[PDB]
């Protein structure tokens, strides 16, 4: 029992997280966008 | 020990928010589908009506 292995634990409990978030952010990104550029195929192939 | 109560903690939230966010990421791209799909089935309509209209002029003008 030393400080060091909560305190050392903390701080990838953090980094855990950040990267939770991120990656919940960059993939409904994806889809978002993804969901304008099919809609552009629909405008575009419905015109011609 | 106690740094495995840590890691429990915190997994459990990020499959909690990663498991939310690809069912948005689902949601997003279906409700996308569906209405490209409606975009046409009216300009699948339209079309026909166009041409419906067209031969009975054509026929009348004749």
């Amino acid at each position: 029992g030393l400080i060091k292995s909560l305190a050392e634990k903390e701080k990838q409990l953090l980094e855990r997280l950040e990267a939770a978030k991120k990656e919940a952010e960059e993939r409904v990104k994806r889809a978002e966008a993804e969901a304008k550029a099919l809609l552009e195929e629909a405008e575009a192939k419905a015109k011609a | 020990k106690l740094e495995a109560i840590l890691s429990q903690e915190v997994e459990a939230e990020i499959q909690a928010l990663l498991q939310e966010a690809e069912a948005k990421a689902e949601a997003v791209k279906r409700e996308a589908e569906e209405k490209a799909k409606a975009l046409l089935q009216a300009r699948e309509r339209a079309l026909e009506a166009q041409y419906r209209a067209a031969l009975r002029r054509a026929e009348s003008a004749g």
